[PDB]
RNA sequence: ACGGAAGGGCACCACCAGGAGUGGAGCCUGCGGCUUAAUUUGACCAACACGGGGAAACUCACCAGGUCCAGACACAAUAAGGAUUGACAGAUUGAGAGCUCUUUCUUGAUUUUGUGGGUGGUGGUGCAUGGCCGUUCUUAGUUGGUGGAGUGAUUUGUCUGCUUAAUUGCGAUAACGAACGAGACCUUAACCUACUAAAUAGUGGUGCUAGCAUUUGCUGGUUAUCCACUUCUUAGAGGGACUAUCGGUUUCAAGCCGAUGGAAGUUUGAGGCAAUAACAGGUCUGUGAUGCCCUUAGACGUUCUGGGCCGCACGCGCGCUACACUGACGGAGCCAGCGAGUCUAACCUUGGCCGAGAGGUCUUGGUAAUCUUGUGAAACUCCGUCGUGCUGGGGAUAGAGCAUUGUAAUUAUUGCUCUUCAACGAGGAAUUCCUAGUAAGCGCAAGUCAUCAGCUUGCGUUGAUUACGUCCCUGCCCUUUGUACACACC
């Protein structure tokens, strides 16, 4: 068996939690032991800019936000099954990085 | 101000017009059946409607009110 | 990093969207959807006309794949495009904006084109539409003509939830004209997301 | 056995264990909170309920995250909540109720955390409400 | 545009074998990313080839996508 | 204003890549080839 | 050839907006490298949204 | 629509009660004026630390100068017996510039030259435009269907009154039933001893057990040291507030006012979004968005050198520092939060070393809840020196020297040490912002960044006084009314 850590990162909370639950269920039906999915704090990439494309008007500012939500699940499994777990994660929008 | 708009007052009025042999004058049990007899799309709006329904039921027992 | 990686991916998507908007305008381009898989990058472009995107049995698709490849420095074979027809027909604001732009460029009365677009949008299941034409219709003080049919909301989260808005710059021999199309899809037949309005209260008995 | 206390942003975690009247704030006794004027503000929840009144309990707080006064209030309420929870779990319930009533009759947010949070600042002026000075001519 | 004849023959060789070239709008770039000529030569020699057809140029954020025709 | 005098009908140095067509120009003591 | 390049490795002349090539109003946060106007235009397209 | 008529209503961009102020001083910054080769330009509630405009180069658009075509492509002519290109060395030039000349090589149909025709422009037009944005508007207004009134355009609905933040609702009533806006909605900041899971978070105890005390107690420490858990922290799903209950006030209610409970009872606090529309509001100096005009090889294209944007009898605005003891200075106490940070390479930097300081060197951790960082911030607190003085308050002006960033610090980029210690003794007429974790004081992170804060955007620390109203002023909205306006008072 091989102990690994799968990191899931995306801005779509529903789509990210979908894989964060699919991985857990796919390791439960295979009956592994895992340290439960840890939820690292969401990074708000807030960026403040001036509404006016020029220098006229009331000084009105507007901030955009990009919420990056990250999660990490660490478990152990042999190669044949860990590759299946890393191939089930094809959710559009969520990037998945496996580290041994 | 805490004035209630149309989407609260009219919904509470209809809830009474169709569910009088139903929810009493307690808000806690007034908001519970709102989920099963009404498809409210936000818990805050559900709470507002249930609260106004509770108020209307508490003031209906002391004289019929218009509409 | 990750903060930079996802910002770069967003910029990458924006660049692809603008590239396909400028390239496949005559193909009725509607929207890009990058799917970054470990093996390959499946970029799926959704257009109303997915035969002018194929060309002579895939020539144009191949050359578009090679264009994005040679711009974004990929390894040959690690990326691929996919032309897809939009199940969402003229309910699509960008599609109708491009339709109106092409009608106004090949010659059509502004009011007639706007009414035709609104009629098509409404008869294609849409719950309300609005077309705004701003600029020099005939050389003047540049009034703004509005044509709105049906039901439309403008404020709150619902405008993000179910409203599609697209603007377009039409360039005729007198000035530039802005074409804004706002299509409000019917929340009941949404098939995803909220299925009603926040204030829509329905009771049964 | 483990309670918390917050005033604005400071959080003080109180551990109340079976022991002999050891009241530690950061490893030091309660006599070394050292604003030199709010030492009585940390003495409040002792002299409120009972002078010693406690040879069976030990309170150990750890506070971080705010400013000097915020931490002082955070510990002064964390230790009171720890005492209340200890009486709730182990000692006695009428005793807990009487001591909570004695706390509330002097309540300085000893039991309930202050709800006031910093208002977000809006552009066009320093602060949440104050605006930049405006000139007409 | 005054370019070594040879320096244009490689441009056509690459452009014909591949069929696509994406030239960053940099008139001072010492060397093109894909062709061993400067991007100034690539862009302007090709621009000259776009005035006879068989090349369509799109800009798409200052990168000069070129596609051939039949 | 390159005049480029007509140069009507008409040795060798280092940098051996020169293909023996780099005949030197003789003003005086000019030991640098036509290229450099 | 040897006069057509003053060095531009730093300063406002070193970087331009990746969209419009303007040297002013540039946003270099998170590696955007987009002018403050072009970013307002293509903000939803990148993933930056307005919530508060 | 407007009015220089009237009546209601709302509003700390109005006031009343106050706080902090500004206006008075010095300095920073922007605007004007003046000057200048240039001191680029837009903008005059809704311009003036605004153009994210903190400009050494660039940016740059201005000035003094200097190169190149990056003039597609026809088409002719030049040209396969050579159209054109580049050139070392000297004059020339700031320039190691083949720009041009003294000189003769070099390359070879790619271009000179016409000739049309392109192309670029931070050139003009924001009164030709698009898009965006500002203002009206931190305002509540706008509109169908059926019915009623009118020949009709149209009108009622959309209102006397009350209530609300609100055309919010009650209520009245030829209206009824509704739609957009408001609200709902979304984000965030509050709580939740409840669910889920966490050597990328923490807490309990076991061995590793250095200190003190010595009947085992306190604090200490063990980043591969064990077990248990999620009170602290994180974030998914949910819960919770709906003004709950109880009184009083309502005319009939919407509501309002108190008390209790509650984490939260002022739309729960704050924002995002925000209807019909109107402005000749700003932006052609963001756009490879753009009509038209101008220019286009002695260029208004582009590039390089240098300067200017900062220039100083003077007026104005946003601000920073002060006028001191509720203080200054010196030691000590050592308490946040929002954030950012380099793999094609130079970012945040821990630690050791050198130095009085800025800073320099060797490494280390970090592509990040891991490391910077527990951002050991400041105001603040304690103990001392000062003794009310143009003083030890105040740090303007200038000199000398030392480093950093930068190809390049002169018109001092900035930092550092020493030295002079200017006005300023609380600021006239006027005038801005503000009702609770708010004003104010205080600093920090990010943006602009190779370097540079007195700027902005957010964040957190300490935390008042007064008020819980009004139309006295101002501004706006609605209604009534006048019109010979309708291109609508330009
Ligand atoms: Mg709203
Ligand atoms: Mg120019
Ligand atoms: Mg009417
Ligand atoms: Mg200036
Ligand atoms: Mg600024
Ligand atoms: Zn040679
Ligand atoms: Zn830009």
């Amino acid at each position: 068996i091989i102990k690994i850590r799968i990191t899931l990162t995306s801005t779509k909370v529903k789509q990210l939690e979908n894989v964060s639950s699919n991985i857990v269920k796919n390791a439960e039906q295979h009956n592994l032991v895992k340290k439960g999915p840890v939820r690292l704090p969401t990074k708000v990439l807030k960026i403040s800019t001036r509404k006016t494309p020029n220098g006229e008007g009331s000084k009105t500012w507007e901030t955009y936000e990009m919420r990056i939500h990250k999660r990490y699940i660490d478990l152990e499994a042999p190669v044949q099954i860990v590759k299946r777990i890393t191939q089930i994660t094809i959710e559009p929008g969520v990037d998945v990085e496996v580290v041994v | 101000g805490r004035v209630r708009t149309k989407t609260v007052k009219r919904a509470s009025k209809a809830l009474i017009e169709r569910y009088y042999p139903k929810l009493t004058l307690d808000f806690q049990t007034n908001k519970r059946l709102c989920d099963e007899i009404a498809t409210i799309q936000s818990k805050r709006l559900r709470n507002k409607i249930a609260g106004y329904t509770t108020h209307l039921m508490k003031r209906i027992q002391k004289g019929p009110v218009r509409g | 990093s990750k903060k930079r990686k996802l910002v770069a991916d967003g910029v990458f998507y924006a660049e692809l969207n603008e590239f396909f908007t400028r390239e496949l305008a005559e193909e009725g381009y509607s929207g890009v959807e990058v799917r970054v898989t470990p093996t390959k990058t499946e970029v799926i472009i959704r257009a109303t006309r997915t035969q002018d995107v194929l060309g002579e049995n895939g020539r144009r698709i191949n050359e578009l794949t090679l264009l994005v490849q040679k711009r974004f420095k990929y390894a040959p074979g690690t990326i691929v495009l996919y032309a897809e027809r939009v199940q969402d027909r003229g309910l699509s604001a960008v599609a109708q904006a491009e339709s109106m732009k092409f009608k106004l460029l090949n010659g059509l009365a502004i009011r007639r084109a706007a009414y035709g677009v609104v009629r098509y949008v409404m008869e294609s299941g849409a719950k309300g539409c609005e077309v705004v034409v701003s600029g020099k219709l005939r050389a003047a003080r540049a009034k703004a003509m509005k044509f709105a049919d049906g039901f439309l909301i403008h404020s709150g989260q619902p405008v993000n939830d179910f409203i599609d808005t697209a603007t377009r710059h039409v360039l005729m021999r007198q000035g530039v004209l802005g074409i804004k199309v706002k299509i409000m899809r019917d929340p009941a037949k949404s098939r995803t997301g909220p299925k009603a309005l926040p204030d829509a209260v329905t009771i049964i008995e | 056995v483990q309670t918390f206390g917050k005033k604005k942003s400071a959080t003080a975690v109180a551990h109340v264990k079976a022991g002999k009247g050891l009241i530690k704030v950061n490893g030091s006794p309660i006599t070394l909170v050292e604003p030199e004027i709010l030492r009585f503000k940390v003495y409040e929840p002792l002299l409120l309920v009972g002078l010693d009144k406690f040879s069976n309990i030990d309170i150990r707080v750890r506070v971080t995250g705010g400013g000097h006064v915020s931490q002082v209030y955070a510990i002064r309420q964390a230790i009171a909540k720890g005492l209340v929870a200890y009486h709730q779990k182990y000692v006695d319930e009428q005793s807990k109720n009487e001591l909570k009533k004695a706390f509330t009759s002097y309540d300085r947010t000893l039991l309930i955390a202050d709800s006031r949070r910093p208002e977000p600042k809006k552009f066009g002026g320093k602060g949440a409400r104050s605006r930049f000075q405006k000139s007409y001519r | 545009m005054l370019m070594p004849k040879e320096d244009r023959n490689k441009i056509h060789q690459y452009l014909f074998q591949e069929g696509v070239v994406v030239a960053k709008k940099d008139f001072n770039q010492a060397k093109h990313e894909e062709i061993d000529t400067k991007n100034l030569y690539v862009i302007k020699a090709l621009q000259s080839l776009t005035s006879k057809g068989y090349v369509k140029t799109q800009f798409s954020w200052q990168y000069y996508y070129y596609t051939l025709t039949e | 204003k390159h005049k480029k005098v007509k140069l009507a009908v008409l040795r060798e140095c280092s940098n051996p890549t020169c293909g023996a067509g780099v005949f030197l120009a003789n003003h005086k003591d000019r030991l640098y080839c036509g290229k450099c | 050839n040897v006069w057509f390049s003053h060095p531009r490795r730093y300063g406002k002349g070193s970087r331009q907006c990746r969209v419009c090539s303007s040297h002013t109003g540039l946003i270099r946060k998170y590696g955007l490298n987009i002018c403050r106007q072009c970013f307002r235009e293509k903000a939803n397209d990148i993933g930056f949204n307005k919530f508060r």
